[PDB]
């Protein structure tokens, strides 16, 4: 099975250093481009760094540029994240995210288990209009996301990604590229859009489907998540 | 009278048509797009430059007697001609080295030679020719402080100094032809079966290319080594034909290097 | 202008390009030998010291050899013989003690003449014009024990020499190399196999060294 | 009793031949005299897929008309994104001697086979992210020459032991064996409803089989050499053949005889691959004289030449929507034409 | 070898037992299928480069 175990987090002083390590098992690690996605205890997801397959292309977020560096070791299947000059804004939960890119691929398919860290302007903005919806099971709930610019590229792809974070574990991929259903996810979830306005139609809502829903865009780096729409009972 | 210009113009025409046919044979025929043929393309480039501009400027110099273009143009065209002529010789020398290592090391060397290392050899030969000839020809009149060459005449200024003429001629022709002789003797010696027609064909090809280079190049070199001792020894018309003789090597280089292969011969006929 | 997904797909395609190029560079320094012969002609007795196609891989003098056996293919030969067009050399095995035996499938037919017909089809094929043939003539001990009991004239009616080992062996050796049409284009190397070790692989190594030298002469434009 | 059976077979052959003669009221050339010619078909090379380092023997288009798989003798099965010339996958085969390749209509599987007598099925959509073997089909004793998918679980293969076999991928066993050909089978093509398939062999005969009951329905003759290529018409009521005698012939499944012969005097080289257009108006054939002719399938006239290859055009494919034609060849190049 | 001849003559009897249509009707509806799908074939008529996946 695909497994990503993370370690190295804990308690650090401000301005200190700590090295993160994401151990990979159950998949061909050398052909997957890895990510790091950070989640604050109160806020949502935030992309940090990305290393490509073969370490050819490396990006960073503007908040963490220069301070953090990302490296991978394909022979021993370990993804690293060396952190320098840690501040109080880095007190959060870290995930290593599996991703591959070809025609028809499903990036951000699997997410790591997660390790926590405690420290003692032209980007596209993903806005979710609602933060919490009280909904009963058996009903059809619609979740909407908005974009600053049009996510429709000239090749026809609309790079919109939907995620669901159940309370207790990692987020999981639901819809990749606006309309394509993922693997292992039920058929009830449906997604559609129109370049700038997007929606996610869940029908015949079950009980395990509650949690926080996020939108994301892959049109241009840096990768910006949504605020987070939460579904709860009653 | 008019016979000199007709013969020289016809020979220059044969040179440029032969070199572009070598270029179009490598370009059009995908079977000739080989690492070994990139050296032949590098040699065709030098010979096309020689047959287009070097031959025609020197023949109008002969039929008029006085260089009419000026002194700046004289030193630029001497820089261009000598650099591309030494580039031609160095192309022949890296082809001899390529062939020697393919025969003597048939298992290892074709694996080690790639297009990057072939481009490195081509670039090394061209810059070495440029470094050897172009700073000397264009700076001599300045560093010395005098212009020995008259306005009407166009020729190398440092031929009066014997030591520079000895060293430059040995590094341009004498040392390269000794190295090619030793390598091609070893190529013909190591081409025979060790387990007939092969040795005869190879020896015939090697004798063809070696005599073509030696005959078209040795007169000028022995002429410049005696000129530096006695200027008046060598008649002007002798000098003119000994100079133009060097250009003939470029004309007959398609026939000796390219047309031996049977794939070129079908491409030339098309 | 490419997307971020498109740029990462192009990077994946370029990594696939460099992997294909290094695999081709490893495959380019590989001696591909197509083994041929007839049934029970000592085809399998030379692979011990050196269904479908059986490939034998071995190293000798820091050179890796790919030897392909297609004797198990009972289909029509010309529909797949062009797949071996780029082989370095062809190993042909002919039994020396097969000059006086009849095919089991067809009566009144010598297997020596059948192997001669196979050699005529292989040597003069349009796909194998330039490829040299390493001809192996094996089982010389049984041939030496058989040539005293049985004359060679029952195989070749035009034979007039004595019934000794060396004269008859050289006669049938020349009777195999006179089939070649393009004597200039391709060579035929001939070895008599012995029970002593490493002689056959040394002959194969010397023959493919000569073939590689001739191919380098062809590529360099000397020949 | 053996002579009586041969006499009965000869009498049935005469009955078949004059039943075919009885229904031959008119030829295809007489009916299509008044139709307009297609004109000069001028198709340019739009993409060139470089990456193979040996002779490309077979390619197969995807049903999305964008992805295509290709096989070559260097031991590499490569899936191409033909829109951007990107290589999606590069499958390293265990046996480099492959003569055919297939692409599943769902898209999750590819097949290949050749001189190893094994049809290997590769799983594309894998959770591990790499393409792996899923099932190796062993059963044939002759070389595999062509194989097409029915769906994700059924694949039919034509082999060099004069037999065609219907396989079950999950069990790994063959369910139906099609026997009747005397020459080695070189190609098969399947009907659009996937209920019948024609099959060309080396005995110059084309046999129409039934996938279900597994019996040969009809046998078509008219060629003089080894048939190397076969392809249905888009309606499934006709098919075309290609052989070593430098001609292409169109058959009818209902009239059960010859319709049209596609040959020219200066063409003396065999046909390695045939394909139809989306409307079936153009018949395309890959010859051995390094070219690819475009035939007006209703008028038997050459309409264009896809001259762009420096070696023998070994394979030919047309997209399901008819946008593009891909011509693989022995010069390690795939060329997309439009 | 008698059983092989019996199977062969049974196969020829099965092939002779089928029904066949006139060749003119096969030519007619083959021509009809070619003419009905003529607009959907982009290799016949030149497709514009705006909707060409390869020219554009
Ligand atoms: C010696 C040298 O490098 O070039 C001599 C050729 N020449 C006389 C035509 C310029």
């Amino acid at each position: 099975d695909v497994q990503l175990v993370e370690s190295g987090g804990g308690l650090v002083q401000p301005g200190g250093s700590r090295k993160l390590s994401c151990s990979a098992s159950g998949f061909a690690f050398s052909s997957f481009g890895m990510h790091w996605v950070r989640q604050a205890p109160e806020k949502g997801l935030e992309w940090v760094a990305y290393i490509s397959s073969g370490s050819g292309t490396i990006y960073y977020a503007d908040t963490v540029k220069g301070r953090f560096t990302i490296s991978r070791d394909d022979p021993k299947n370990t993804l690293f994240l060396q952190m320098t000059s840690l501040r109080s804004e880095d007190t959060a939960m870290y995930y290593c995210v599996r991703s591959i890119y070809y025609y028809g691929s499903s990036p951000f398919d699997f997410w790591g288990q997660g390790t926590t860290l405690t420290v003692s302007g032209s980007d596209i903005v993903m806005t979710q209009a609602t933060s919490s919806v009280p909904v009963t099971p058996g009903e059809s709930v619609s979740i909407s996301c908005r974009s600053s610019k049009s996510l429709l590229h000239s090749n026809g792809n609309t790079y919109l990604y939907w995620f669901l974070q159940r309370p207790g574990q990692s987020p999981q991929l639901l819809i990749y590229r606006m309309s394509n259903l993922a693997s292992g996810v039920p058929d009830r979830f449906s997604g559609s859009g129109s370049g700038t306005a997007f929606t996610l139609t869940i029908s015949r809502l079950e009980a395990e489907d509650v949690g926080v829903y996020y939108c994301m865009q892959h049109l241009e780096y840096p990768l910006t998540f949504g605020a987070g729409t939460k579904l709860e009972l009653k | 009278m008019v016979f000199i210009a007709t013969v020289t113009g016809s020979l220059s025409l044969v040179t440029v048509v032969g070199n572009i046919l070598v270029m179009l044979s490598i370009k059009v025929n995908r079977q000739l797009q080989t690492v070994n043929n990139y050296f032949l393309f590098s040699l065709a480039c030098a010979d096309l430059i020689i047959g287009a501009f070097s031959m025609n400027l020197y023949t109008v110099y002969i039929i008029k007697g006085y260089w009419p273009l000026g002194a700046v143009v004289c030193d630029l065209w001497l820089a261009l001609d000598y650099v591309v002529s030494n580039a031609s010789v160095m192309n022949l020398l890296i082809i001899s080295f390529d062939r020697y290592f393919c025969v003597t090391k048939p298992l290892t060397y074709p694996a080690r030679r790639t297009t990057k290392m072939a481009g490195l050899m081509i670039a090394a030969a061209w810059v070495l020719s440029f470094v050897l000839w172009a700073p000397a020809i264009l700076f001599w009149q300045f560093v010395v402080g005098k212009r020995t060459v008259p306005d009407n005449q166009c020729f190398i200024q440092f031929l009066s100094n014997p030591a520079v003429t000895f060293g430059t001629a040995i590094a341009a022709f004498y040392l390269p032809v000794v190295i090619m002789t030793v390598l091609y003797i070893h190529i013909s010696l190591a081409s025979r079966s060790r387990v007939a027609a092969r040795e005869r064909k190879v020896t015939r090809t090697i004798f063809a290319i070696l005599l073509a280079f030696i005959l078209t190049w040795t007169p000028y070199n022995v002429m410049v080594l005696v000129n530096t001792f006695c200027q008046s020894c060598i008649p002007d018309t002798v000098w003119s034909i000994g100079y133009w003789l060097c250009y003939v090597n470029s004309t007959i280089n398609p026939a000796c290097y390219a047309l031996c292969n049977a794939t070129f011969k079908k491409t030339f006929r098309h | 202008t490419l997307s971020a997904e498109d740029k990462a797909a192009v990077e994946r395609s370029k990594m696939i390009d460099r992997n294909l190029r290094e695999d081709g560079e490893k495959a380019a320094r590989e001696v591909k030998l197509l083994l041929l012969g007839a049934g029970e002609s000592g085809k399998n007795t030379i692979v011990k010291q050196m269904t479908g196609i059986v490939e034998t891989h071995f190293t000798f003098k820091d050179l890796h050899f790919k030897m392909f056996d297609v004797g198990a293919q009972r289909s029509e030969r010309k529909k797949w013989i062009h797949c071996f067009e780029g082989v370095t050399a062809i190993i042909f095995c002919v039994a020396l003690s097969d000059y006086d035996l009849v095919l089991a499938e067809d009566e009144e037919m010598n297997r020596m003449h059948a192997s001669m017909k196979l050699f005529d089809s292989i040597c003069n094929n349009k796909w194998f014009t330039d490829t040299s043939i390493i001809l192996f003539l094996n089982k010389k001990d049984l041939f030496e024990e058989k040539i005293k009991k049985s004359p060679l004239t029952i195989c070749y009616p035009e034979y007039a020499g004595s019934n000794t080992y060396e004269e008859a062996a050289a006669y049938i050796q020349c009777q195999f190399e006179d089939l070649n049409k393009r004597k200039d284009t391709k060579e035929i190397y001939t070895h008599f196999t012995c029970s002593t070790d490493t002689k056959n692989v040394q002959f194969v190594f010397d023959a493919v060294t000569d073939v590689i030298i001739k191919n380098n002469l062809k590529d360099c434009g000397l020949f | 009793e053996l002579d009586q059976l041969r006499q009965e077979a000869e009498q049935l052959k005469n009955q078949i031949r004059d039943a075919r003669k009885a229904c031959a009221d008119a030829t295809l050339s007489q009916i299509t005299n008044n139709i307009d010619p297609v004109g000069r078909i001028q198709m340019r090379t739009r993409r060139t897929l470089r990456g193979h380092l040996a002779k490309i023997y077979a390619m197969h288009w995807g049903t999305d008309s964008r992805l295509l798989v290709s096989a070559s003798q260097d031991g590499k099965l490569i899936i191409w994104d033909s829109y951007t010339t990107n290589k999606v996958h590069a499958i390293p085969l265990r046996s480099s001697w492959v003569m055919t390749c297939a692409y599943a209509p769902s898209g999750n599987y590819v097949a290949c086979g050749g001189l190893d007598n094994i049809c290997s099925i590769y799983n594309l959509k894998t959770r591990e992210g790499n393409v792996r073997v899923s099932r190796e089909l062993a059963g044939h004793t002759g070389y595999l020459s062509c194989c097409r998918f029915l769906d994700d679980n059924q694949i039919v293969t034509s082999s060099g032991d004069t037999t065609c076999a219907l396989w079950d991928i999950e069990t790994g066993q063959q369910t139906t064996t099609f026997t009747g050909h005397t020459g080695d089978v070189m190609s098969l093509s399947l009907a659009p409803d996937t209920r019948l398939f024609v099959s060309g062999a080396c005995d110059a005969s084309a046999k129409l089989w039934d996938v279900r009951e597994g019996m040969c329905r009809q046998t078509f003759t008219g060629h003089e050499s080894d048939i190397n290529a076969i392809c249905f018409f888009p309606n499934g009521n006709a098919f075309a053949t290609g052989s070593d005698d430098a001609t292409c012939r169109l058959f009818d499944l209902r009239a059960d005889q010859e319709l049209m012969t596609y040959s020219h005097d200066n063409i003396i080289c065999g046909i390695t691959s045939v394909s139809f257009s989306k409307s079936g108006r153009l018949l395309l054939a890959g010859y051995d004289d390094f070219n690819c002719n475009v035939w007006d399938a209703l008028k038997a006239d050459r309409a264009g030449v896809l001259a762009g290859h420096d070696n023998r055009v070994s394979c030919l494919g047309v997209t399901d929507d008819g946008m593009a034609v891909a011509t693989g060849s022995w010069d390690s190049f795939l060329k997309i034409w439009n | 070898s008698i059983a092989q001849a019996r199977k062969l003559v049974e196969q020829l009897k099965m092939e002779a037992n089928i029904d066949r249509i006139k060749v003119s009707k096969a030519a007619a509806d083959l021509m009809a299928y070619c003419e009905a799908h003529a607009k959907e074939d982009p290799l016949l008529t030149p497709v514009p480069a705006s909707e060409n996946p390869f020219r554009e």
